RNA sequence: AGGUCUGUGAUGCCCUCAGACGCCCUGGGCCGCACGCGCGCUACACUGGCGGGGCCAGCCGGCGCCCGCGAGGACGCGCGGAGCCCCCGCCGUGGCCGGGACCGCGGGCUGGAACGCCCCCGCGCACCAGGAAUGUCUUGUAGGCGCCCGCCCCCACCGCG
C-alpha cells in the first residue's frame, strides 16, 4: 500500500505450484486460486512468513516469495495449529500434513480405490452416481 | 466523565495508551483466531485485542456495582451466521479471549472479584475517568 | 470486458491524473474512475495525496462518498 | 406467637377470587392485614386442529386458562397460630379457591 | 450358565453400571426387576393419553398428557375456555 | 501397507486398547467411555474359541471391528438373508453395517 | 430489556432519594411500546437522556427531531429548566419521538400560567400536532389463515 | 351418500382366533429414483459483501468460575434479553472477496445402539432477474429483520405467536 507508481521489479504475472497468479489483485485473495489454499490458511501463512497481506501481489519479491514457500510445505514446524491443516490426519502416515495442488488429485481418487476393494456401502453409491450422505433423491436434483 | 464523550474517540485513545503503558500484552493465540463462530474470516487490523479490551473496560465502568460474567460480555459481541441456504440464526462470540482479557485486567487490581463475576474496582474507575477528562478537552 | 490497472506505471500519475482534475472543480472517486479510465482505489489514494497537498478540500465526508472541491482552483 | 406466616390465594375465576379477598380483608380489619400483591396472570395456552381427520380449510381452536393469584403475607407473625385457625374459619367456603399458609 | 463367564481382559469393557438414562414414564406400578427373561426387556418411554391408550399426538405441556382429539371433549370441565 | 504407521504382521495379537488412541471419535467414545455390551463380548469370545479350534451368523450390525479378527469369515444379516464378509487390515476400526447391503442398486 | 411500565422506571427509583425530591414536575410521553419519563427542576439549563447529553444521542441524523421542541420556541424558558429523561422501550425512532413529546409536555407544565400555556400550546400544535397529543396506532395481531396480519398463504385453485 | 370404523370401555354386521391379524423380542423398511408438480427456503450484488465498534424490543425469560480456536466439557450457585440499523475502513463491475449445493480427512453431543445433529481445514455446481400462465394486498397495513413455543433422546427451511 501507499503505492501510486509501480515497482521497478513489478512482476505482472506470478506463477507457483503450476498455477499462475495475476499481479494486480490483493495478495491474500489472489493466492486462493491455488487448490488447497483458502483465505484462512492464507492470512495465517503470510503472517508467520513476515509478509504484508494488503499489498498487491505484484509487489512482493523473491526473498519473500521463497520464504512463503517454505512454511507452505512444512507448516507444523512453524507453530501453525494441528487442528488447522486440511488433512488433519492421514491413513498410512498416521501424522498430520497439508497437501497442495500437485498431489490433491490422489486424495479423493486413491480414497475411492480403498472404498471399492472393501465393498463398502459408501463406495457403491459413488459408482452408480448417487448421493453419498443421507439425502433424498426422489425429487432432489433431477438431471 | 466518560458518559459525555462518544465511544468512538474514547476507545481508540484508551487503546493506544493501554498499548504504550504495557498494561495488556497480546498472547500468542492472537495470530490465528476468528473471534466467534458467527464470523468467517479473521480480523484485518493488527491491534484488535486492545480495542476489545478498552470496550470491555468501558462496559464494566458503565455497569457500576453490577457484575458482568464472561459470557455476559460474549452476548454483546454476537453476530449473525450466514451462508447455509437456511434462515440466519444468531450466535455468541468467543469467550476465551474475553477470559484472558479479564484475567489480565484483574492481575492489575483494576477489576475486583464479586460474588458472581466481577466489577470495576475504585482505582479502575479513577483511571477511566482520568483518561476521560484528559481527552475531553 | 474492461480491464483497469491498479497502479500507474509512471508519468501517468502526475502528467495528467494529478492534472486532469486540476482543470475541474468537483469530483468523486467514481467520477474520475469513469473519466480517467482506471480503478477506484487509485482515485482514493490520489485524492488523499491531493488533499494533503492542500489544493483539494472536502465538503461532505462520509464512508460511502466524499465530494471534493478545487479550492486553489 | 409470631411465625412470619404467609397467605396465598390461587384460582381461575376473577369474580370469586376478587370477592373472597374482600371478606379476608374484613376479617383482618384489626389484625393489620393489608393490601395483596396481584401477580401477573399466568395465561396458559393450547392450540389444536378442529378436525379429527384434518380435512378442509385448516382451522384452529384457541383455548386458554388463566391462573389469578393473590398473596396476603401481611399477617406474618403479627397474628398467633391460635387465631390463624380463626383466620381460616370465619372466611367463606368457596368450592374451588385453593389456599395455603406458610411462614 | 451361572457358573461361567468370559476372559478377564474382556471384562474391562463392561458397560458402566451407571444407571441407564432411558426411563419409562409413570403418570402416577412399583419399579421391580422362561419368558420372563425377555418379556419386555427392551426399555423405552410409553407416554400415552391418560384417557385413551393411544401413544400418538399427546401434549406434554404443563404435565397434561392428554390426546389432542380427546382434549376437546373434556376441556370444558378441565377449565379451559374458548374465548378470543 | 500400514495402519496410521502401525505394522500389520504384529497387528495380530495386538491389544485393542493400544490401538484405541489411534482411531476416530466414535471408537474412542464407545469402546472407552460408554463401554461395550454383553452380547458383543460373547460374540468375540466365540470367535476366539473358533480361531483356537463353519461361519458365525449374527444379527449384530454395529459391532466395531477389532484387529485380531483379520482373516476371519463371518456372515451378517441384511433383513432377509445372511451375507458373508471377510475383514482386511485397512477395514479395521469400522462396523459391519457398511459391508451388508439392505436395499439393492437401481436399474432400468 | 425493560418493559416500560415497571414500577422502578415510572417512579425513577434509580436516582438517589435526596436528589429525587428536588424534582417537582413529572411528565410522560410514548409512541409504540416506548415509555419516556422526565423529571424537571429549574436550573441553569441542561438536558440528559439515559445518562447522556442531549446532543450526543445516536440516531445522529434525528438530532433536530429530538430538539425541535426547543428551536421551535425561544431558549429563554429552556434556559431556566433542567431535565433528567429516562426512556425504555422498542426501537430507536420510537424512543426519539417519545422523548421529544415528553420534553414538550414537561416544558408546557412548568410555565405555571394558564394563558401563556395556551399560547404555547397554539404555537406548538400548529407545528406537528403529534408533539403534545400521543399517537394511537399500534401493532395488530395475525390470523392462522395466513402468515401475516392481512396477507394470506398463496392458494392454488388447480 | 363431503372426511373420519387407523382417536376412545362408540358401535351393527362380516374376518381371525392355538403353526394367531392376540401380546412380546432381534433385524429391515416407511428416506429407496431415468421423470411430472404443490406449498416454502437461499441467491443472481455497490439501495452491496467483509472486519472493528455503538446500540435500543415483546409473547416472555437462569447464571458464575475454569479448560477448549470452536462445537463442547468439570465444578458451584440463584441470577438474567436481538437482528435490521448508525459510525470508521477494505473491496471496485471481473460467475470477483456475489452464491454456498456437492464432496475428503478430523474434533464433539444424544442414545444400549448413529443411518441423527453441531464445529474446523480444504474443493467451490447451477444461478446475469426467469415464457406461456397465475396468486395476495388499502396504516403501523404490504414488504424487510430477527425472537420464543408445539411435537422432540438429537434436529425446524414447518405451524402457532
Ligand atoms: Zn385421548
Amino acid at each position: 500500500m501507499t503505492t501510486i507508481v509501480q515497482p521497478n521489479d513489478y512482476r505482472d504475472l506470478l506463477r507457483m505450484f503450476n498455477t499462475n497468479i495475476q499481479g494486480k489483485v490483493v495478495l491474500e485473495c489472489a493466492l486462493v486460486g491455488i487448490k488447497g489454499i483458502g483465505r484462512r490458511f492464507a492470512n495465517v501463512a503470510l503472517k508467520k512468513a513476515n509478509i504484508d497481506v494488503h499489498k498487491r501481489a505484484g509487489e512482493l519479491t523473491a526473498a519473500e516469495e521463497d520464504a512463503l514457500m517454505k512454511v507452505l510445505e512444512d507448516p507444523l514446524s512453524h507453530g501453525i495449529p494441528a487442528w488447522m491443516l486440511n488433512r488433519n490426519n492421514d491413513f498410512e502416515s498416521g501424522k498430520d500434513m497439508h497437501i497442495l495442488v500437485n498431489t490433491i488429485a490422489s486424495t479423493h481418487r486413491a480414497d475411492l480405490e480403498r472404498l471399492r476393494k472393501t465393498r463398502c456401502e459408501r463406495g457403491v453409491r459413488h459408482h452408480h452416481n448417487l448421493k453419498v450422505r443421507g439425502q433424498h433423491t426422489k425429487s432432489t436434483g433431477r438431471r | 466523565s466518560v458518559t459525555r464523550v462518544p465511544a468512538d474517540v474514547f476507545i481508540n485513545s484508551f487503546a493506544a495508551h493501554l498499548k504504550n503503558r504495557g498494561i495488556i500484552k497480546c498472547p500468542a493465540f492472537t495470530d490465528y483466531v476468528k473471534t466467534g463462530v458467527s464470523r468467517q474470516y479473521a480480523p484485518r487490523d493488527a491491534d484488535w485485542f486492545y480495542i476489545k479490551a478498552a470496550s470491555v473496560i468501558r462496559h464494566f465502568y458503565i455497569s457500576g456495582s453490577h457484575s458482568i460474567g464472561v459470557a455476559g460480555l460474549a452476548r454483546k459481541y454476537s453476530s449473525l451466521q450466514k451462508g447455509k441456504t437456511t434462515p440466519h440464526h444468531t450466535k455468541r462470540a468467543s469467550c476465551k479471549v474475553i477470559r484472558s482479557i479479564v484475567s489480565q485486567f484483574l492481575g492489575q487490581k483494576l477489576l475486583i472479584a464479586g460474588e458472581r463475576g466481577r466489577h470495576i474496582s475504585p482505582n479502575g474507575r479513577k483511571m477511566v475517568e482520568d483518561f476521560a477528562e484528559g481527552l475531553q478537552k | 470486458k474492461v480491464d483497469y490497472p491498479t497502479l500507474f506505471a509512471d508519468e501517468a500519475a502526475m502528467n495528467e491524473a494529478l492534472k486532469f482534475i486540476k482543470n475541474s472543480k468537483c469530483i468523486t472517486h467514481t467520477q474520475i474512475c469513469e473519466r480517467l479510465r482506471v480503478s477506484v482505489a487509485l482515485a482514493k489514494r490520489v485524492m488523499r495525496q491531493l488533499v494533503k497537498s492542500g489544493d483539494f478540500a472536502i465538503v461532505s465526508k462520509s464512508s460511502r462518498m466524499t465530494i471534493f472541491k478545487n479550492m486553489t482552483k | 406467637m409470631h411465625q412470619k406466616y404467609t397467605i396465598i390465594v390461587v384460582g381461575k375465576d376473577l369474580k370469586l377470587v376478587e370477592r373472597y379477598v374482600k371478606s379476608i380483608v374484613k376479617e383482618g380489619r384489626a389484625f393489620g392485614i393489608s393490601g395483596p400483591c396481584r401477580a401477573p396472570v399466568r395465561r396458559l395456552t393450547i392450540t389444536t386442529r378442529k378436525s379429527p381427520c384434518g380435512e378442509g380449510t385448516n382451522t384452529w381452536h384457541r383455548f386458554e386458562l388463566r391462573m389469578y393469584k393473590r398473596t396476603f403475607w401481611v399477617t406474618c407473625g403479627g397474628n398467633d397460630i391460635s387465631t390463624i385457625l380463626s383466620k381460616t374459619v370465619v372466611i367463606p367456603g368457596i368450592q374451588v379457591t385453593v389456599e395455603v399458609e406458610e411462614p | 450358565r451361572n457358573l461361567g463367564s468370559c476372559g478377564a481382559e474382556d471384562l474391562d469393557s463392561r458397560v458402566h453400571p451407571s444407571t441407564i438414562f432411558w426411563p419409562t414414564e409413570a403418570d402416577n406400578a412399583s419399579g421391580v426387576p422362561m419368558r420372563e427373561t425377555e418379556f419386555c426387556t427392551h426399555i423405552a418411554h410409553k407416554r400415552e393419553c391418560r384417557i385413551c391408550g393411544n401413544y400418538n399426538s399427546v401434549y406434554r405441556k404443563y404435565g397434561l398428557f392428554i390426546c389432542r382429539r380427546c382434549f376437546k371433549e373434556n376441556a370444558g370441565k378441565i377449565g379451559f375456555v374458548k374465548l378470543h | 501397507p500400514n495402519f496410521r504407521g502401525v505394522e500389520v504382521e504384529k497387528l495380530a495379537t495386538m491389544k485393542i486398547t493400544d490401538i484405541l488412541p489411534k482411531l476416530n471419535a466414535r471408537c474412542r467414545r464407545r469402546i472407552g467411555k460408554h463401554g461395550l455390551s454383553m452380547k458383543h463380548l460373547r460374540f468375540v469370545n466365540k470367535l476366539r474359541l473358533r480361531r483356537a479350534a463353519k461361519i458365525v451368523r449374527t444379527h449384530l450390525r454395529d459391532m466395531i471391528i477389532f484387529p485380531e479378527m483379520i482373516g476371519m469369515t463371518v456372515s451378517v444379516y441384511n433383513g432377509r438373508q445372511f451375507i458373508p464378509v471377510e475383514i482386511k487390515p485397512p477395514m479395521v476400526g469400522r462396523a459391519l453395517r457398511e459391508y451388508s447391503m439392505s436395499y439393492k442398486i437401481v436399474s432400468h | 430489556m425493560a418493559k416500560g411500565n415497571r414500577r422502578d422506571l415510572l417512579e425513577r427509583n434509580d436516582i438517589e432519594v435526596r436528589e429525587r425530591d428536588k424534582y417537582t414536575v413529572h411528565t410522560l410521553g410514548k409512541k409504540k411500546n416506548s415509555v419516556a419519563v422526565a423529571f424537571v427542576k429549574a436550573g441553569k439549563g441542561d438536558i440528559l437522556v439515559n445518562n447522556v447529553p442531549l446532543a450526543l444521542v445516536r440516531p445522529e441524523i434525528l438530532r433536530t427531531k429530538v430538539s425541535e421542541p426547543i428551536m421551535i420556541l425561544g431558549e429563554s424558558l429552556f434556559k431556566g429548566l433542567d431535565m433528567n429523561i429516562k426512556v425504555a422501550g422498542g426501537g430507536h425512532v420510537s424512543q426519539i419521538y417519545a422523548v421529544r413529546q415528553a420534553i414538550s409536555r414537561g416544558v408546557l407544565a412548568s410555565v405555571k400560567d394558564e394563558a401563556a400555556r395556551s399560547e404555547l400550546r397554539a404555537k406548538l400544535v400548529s407545528y406537528d400536532r403529534q408533539l403534545v397529543v400521543s399517537d394511537p396506532r399500534r401493532c395488530e395481531a395475525k390470523k392462522f389463515g395466513g402468515r401475516g396480519a392481512r396477507a394470506r398463504r398463496q392458494k392454488s385453485y388447480r
